[PDB]
RNA sequence: UUUACUUAUUCAAUGAAGCGGAGCUGGAAUUCAUUUUCCACGUUCUAGCAUUCAAGGUCCCAUUCGGGGCUGAUCCGGGUU
RNA sequence: UAGAACUGGUACGGACAAGGGGAAUCUGACUGUCUAAUUAAAACAUAGCAUUGCGAUGGUCAGAAAGUGAUGUUGACGCAA
RNA sequence: AAUCCGGUUAAGAUUCCGGAACCUGGAUAUGGAUUCUUCACGGUAACGUAACUGAAUGUGGAGACGUCGGCGCGAGCCCUGGGAGGAGUUAUCUUUUCUUCUUAACAGCUUAUCACCCCGGAAUUGGUUUAUCCGGAGAUGGGGUCUUAUGGCUGGAAGAGG
């Protein structure tokens, strides 16, 4: 049996991402003196397109304390921003839509984006184009925050984390119909090399595990445990349940 | 092209203003209106502390 | 009313001497013979004196402070007048059409304006109209 | 190269101590349309470039010849 | 004239992709290539490139916004949500 | 712009150029001949209506 | 509201629409209103506020765009900010200025 | 018990830059003797500016033309956080 | 560009150049791809629909290991199956 | 970073020959300009002028950019009128048929959309594009400034080439 491709884009040889026209890594601005004290403003110039990631970017400059110099940054539009505007980030910066401030700051329910995970990595959660968290719960027992994460599960994080204020830029996306496969063609042309996905039933039994048969069917369960090992794992992994769901949504 | 400018007077890389050869016109005339009018608004913030301050 | 008295300060928003001071002398509102629009003729300074300190030696204090002049007509639309004042009665006399041409008086005008501005900024009075406008 | 009007610029040039050689050009044309004359060119050659001189009339290339400075080595025609 | 009964601007697709899927891409290309109202100078001149990024015409003012309209309905009330968080701190 | 040349000699107004221009953005008027007898119609209109 | 205080300066007084004018107005010391809109951009805004103490004339926001004040002085084009200078049989010059 | 530790091991960021404790003014604070207490402790109409051991103040040096010390910028422990 | 006489042994896109059409059914929607040296298809792909995993001291995958790596100049409107 | 033309050999040429240039690196003088208003004047302005100090350090620009569609303008070519030469056909006809009439890199003066500046104040809304955008955040109109891609004129250069 041959080595199958979902095996094969580790070896990340022409599956990697096609990093060219990108403008750089979002990060937020590194956590300093001035941020976790007072706060810091910044002029945010020319809000620009970015190649691959959905969302736009924003060319936010702040001034570095320490030399007479511009540390220019790349922060994840928010939506609502323009250019021109002033952005403060810090501990004690106002809440307006896009100065970005420590979680342990904001009242509850108030709807930040671009959020750090443990605090000091500069830009980890809700990031792509149209998501937010909701800090619904503070815990000034040992300064945790009780987050919504967009998925829905929601999650305990530190409270000197740090995220900006709103929804991020680009909201709607996925609501066109991608009509044909050139969209999906130069869309997925300045991700990587996912694209065009072959269908493991049609293929050989050397190519994957669906394959064979005089028919196009799979064979056994289509479902692999979590514990099968790399090479198996082709189909619905560690599925727990299966099949269209009934019922209405928000559940419990 | 870029290396051309290397030879030519200086007269061909410059207007005479202030900020001449980089930003244009009303640019120019813009950080003047700014610069000039915030740090007149600047001063008002001191004598506001001077006042209500001082009537604490 | 009127805030283009003959003493205000102004700053300069265009031509050559942009975001430099200057001081009306003489306002005409309603225009002239030429120059059909209200333009004032104002006496400013191109140079700053330079910051000097307690350590700068006695001549070394001199070429710090060291002030250069100008005269202009200037439309009122490139001129900001700000609150601030300045006695201007020194030099009156000196500025005026006649002033202007025949080119060779104002190098004559320019040194009275040095003299007077210098015997301000000695003895320093006007410490807003010396200070060069940033930006 | 260049063309240099001026004629006492020309007796400057033709004595910059440089200017090795000259030569002079006799052209023919005509005015408007009506009738021929003579064109004069005189061209001295600088260390770099190549100085020309017109004169249109006859009148003043025959005094102009005769300032040279006779030092100069001069190709006429 | 009224030159096509309903498609309007998806008549380029002409007879392909389906009809539901064209009435939807043409719910969204209306709002997408219509000209929309600056915040700032007053003008009807907000035209979108470069999805998510809405330029002013003139006034070069550049708001970021939704991927095919300005702010959608789902973002607009977060600012409200904003406009009424930020009132509980002070009065 | 025989429209043009009509307003800067003086032998029309501005307002019924501007009237005329978006007239002759459409079609209204197969050629030259024929938007001139049209200027000649409006203009002895409002010569009558004067 | 305000507004029909304005349509009786406008068509009972004298006044002037749109900067370059209220600042002719202004620095000639005719001025005795400046109304402006809310979208005005904050630098015109100061530069503006900045003439009116020389003159020390008072400032009236208008709250609402330029779009709405150049409908509520009875035009048709975006006016950014007017200058009332004679005011006929309205009285705004003594309401709350 | 799973509690508490930081020094092993582990993770992450920074041209390892302002940690930890104490004090200093204000101020919530009510005094049950006098302060028992905690918060603050330079920047928000604006697409301007911010760089020369820092100006100022104060003591030297040997007055040259300049240099030096302290403060302006609270101490303490060197645990980058 | 339209039109009119007039004329040719009714000839005239004069050589060249240059669509056969219609009623239907099975099937794949389409445009696209492939067994280069026997198969270009009803296969493959695709949009569209749906499902499964996953909140990074993670999901999938690589590596003999390693202070190693791909997706990741990523963050659930995303990645992976 | 920076060059072209004309000619040349049996076989090389943007490389050789003749002419005309430029660019870099480094030397250096002379003139000019600045100065006793010690580091230039002019213009309301846009900016102009042969020049007209300036370190550390910071900022900005050029380098620097998709594809399609018409539209304008240039270059070369194609066509074509008069004229100065040469070759062909001529039983008849044809002021006829073919052909040469060329100008470089570089330099100086000058030349445009677009953009900008001044005066002015717009609804009996006005400009304006093949294509509907623009104006009280100041249009139309009067008058100016700039880029010089490009084009003209003069030099190169008619002494070359035909």
């Amino acid at each position: 049996g041959r080595v199958i491709r979902n095996q094969r884009k580790g070896a990340g040889s022409i599956f990697t991402s096609h990093t060219r026209l990108r403008q750089g890594a979002a990060k937020l601005r590194t956590l300093d003196y001035a941020e976790r004290h007072g706060y810091i403003r910044g002029i945010v110039k020319q809000i620009v397109h970015d190649s691959g990631r959905g969302a736009p970017l924003a060319k936010v400059v702040f001034r570095d304390p320490y030399k007479y110099r511009l540390r220019e940054e790349i922060f994840i539009a928010n939506e609502g921003v323009h250019t021109g505007q002033f952005i403060y980030a810090g501990k004690k910066a106002s809440l307006n839509v896009g100065n970005v401030l420590p979680l342990g700051s904001v009242p509850e329910g108030t709807i930040v984006s671009n959020v750090e995970e443990k605090p000091g990595d500069r830009g980890a959660l809700a990031r792509a184009s149209g998501n937010y968290v909701i800090i619904i719960g503070h815990n000034p027992d040992e300064n945790k925050t009780r987050v919504r994460l967009p998925s829905g599960a929601k999650k305990v994080i530190s409270s000197d984390a740090r995220g900006v204020i709103g929804v991020i830029a680009g909201g709607g996306r996925v609501d066109k119909p991608l009509l044909k496969a050139g969209r999906a063609f130069h869309k997925y042309r300045l991700k990587r090399n996912s694209w065009p996905k072959t269908r493991g039933v049609a293929m050989n039994p050397v190519d994957h595990p669906h394959g064979g048969g005089n028919h196009q069917h799979i064979g056994k369960a289509s479902t692999i445990s979590r514990g099968a090992v790399s090479g198996q794992k082709a189909g619905l992994i560690a599925a727990r349940r299966t099949g269209l769901l009934r019922g209405s949504q928000k559940t419990q | 092209r870029p290396r051309q400018y290397a030879t030519v007077s200086k007269t061909h890389k410059t207007v005479s203003r202030a900020y001449g050869g980089s930003r244009c016109a009303n640019c120019v005339k813009e950080r003047i209106i700014r610069a000039f009018l915030i740090e007149e608004q600047k001063i008002v913030k001191k004598v506001v502390k001077e006042q209500t301050e001082a009537a604490k | 009313a009127k805030f283009l008295k003959a003493g205000k300060v102004a700053v300069v928003v265009r031509g050559r001497y942009a975001g430099k001071k200057v001081v009306i002398v003489k306002p005409h509102d309603e225009g002239s013979k030429s120059h059909p629009f209200g333009h004032a003729l104002v006496a400013g300074i191109e140079r700053y004196p330079l910051k000097v300190t307690k350590k700068h030696g006695a001549k070394k204090v001199a070429k710090r402070t060291k002030i250069k002049p100008f005269i202009k007509v200037v439309n009122y639309n490139h001129l900001l007048p700000t609150r601030y004042t300045l006695d201007v009665e020194a030099f009156k006399s000196v500025v005026s059409t006649e002033t202007f041409e025949q080119p060779s008086q104002r190098e004559e005008a320019k040194k009275v304006v040095k003299k007077a501005f210098e015997e301000r900024h000695q003895a320093g009075k006007n410490q807003w109209f010396f200070s060069k406008l940033r930006f | 190269a260049r063309e240099i009007t001026d004629i006492k610029q020309f007796l400057e040039l033709t004595r910059r101590a440089d200017v090795k050689t000259a030569t002079v050009k006799i052209n023919k044309k005509l005015n408007k349309a009506g009738k021929p004359f003579r064109q004069t060119k005189f061209k001295v050659r600088g260390s770099s470039s190549l100085y020309t001189l017109v004169i249109n009339d006859a009148g003043k290339a025959k005094k102009l010849i005769q300032s040279l400075p006779p030092t100069l080595k001069v190709n006429r025609l | 004239a009224k030159r096509t009964k309903k498609v309007g601007i998806t008549g380029k697709y002409g007879v392909r992709y389906g009809s539901s899927l064209r009435r939807q891409v043409k719910k969204l290309e209306i709002q997408q290539h219509a000209r929309y109202d600056c915040s700032f100078c007053g003008k009807k001149t907000v035209k979108r490139g470069a999805a998510g990024i809405w330029t002013c015409s003139c006034c070069k003012k550049t708001v970021a916004g939704g991927a095919y309209t300005v702010s959608t309905a789902a973002a607009a009330t977060v600012r409200s949500t904003i406009r009424r968080l930020r009132e509980m701190v002070e009065a | 712009r025989l429209l043009a040349k009509y307003r800067d000699a003086g032998k029309i107004d501005k307002h019924l150029y501007h009237v005329l221009y978006k007239e002759s953005k459409g079609n209204a008027f197969k050629h030259k001949r024929a938007l001139v007898e049209h200027i000649i119609q409006a203009k002895a209109d409002a010569q009558r209506e004067k | 509201s305000i507004n029909q205080k304005l349509a009786l300066v406008i068509k009972s007084g004298k006044y002037t629409l749109g900067y370059k004018s209220t600042v002719k107005s202004l620095r000639q010391g005719k001025s005795k209103l400046i109304i402006i809109a809310a979208n005005t951009p904050v630098l015109r805004k100061s530069e503006l506020e900045y003439y009116a103490m020389l003159s020390k004339t008072k400032v009236y926001y208008f709250q609402g765009g330029n779009n709405e004040l150049g409908t509520a002085v009875g035009k048709l084009f975006r006016v950014g900010v007017v200058s009332i200078l004679e005011a006929g049989d309205s009285d705004i010059l003594t309401t709350l200025a």
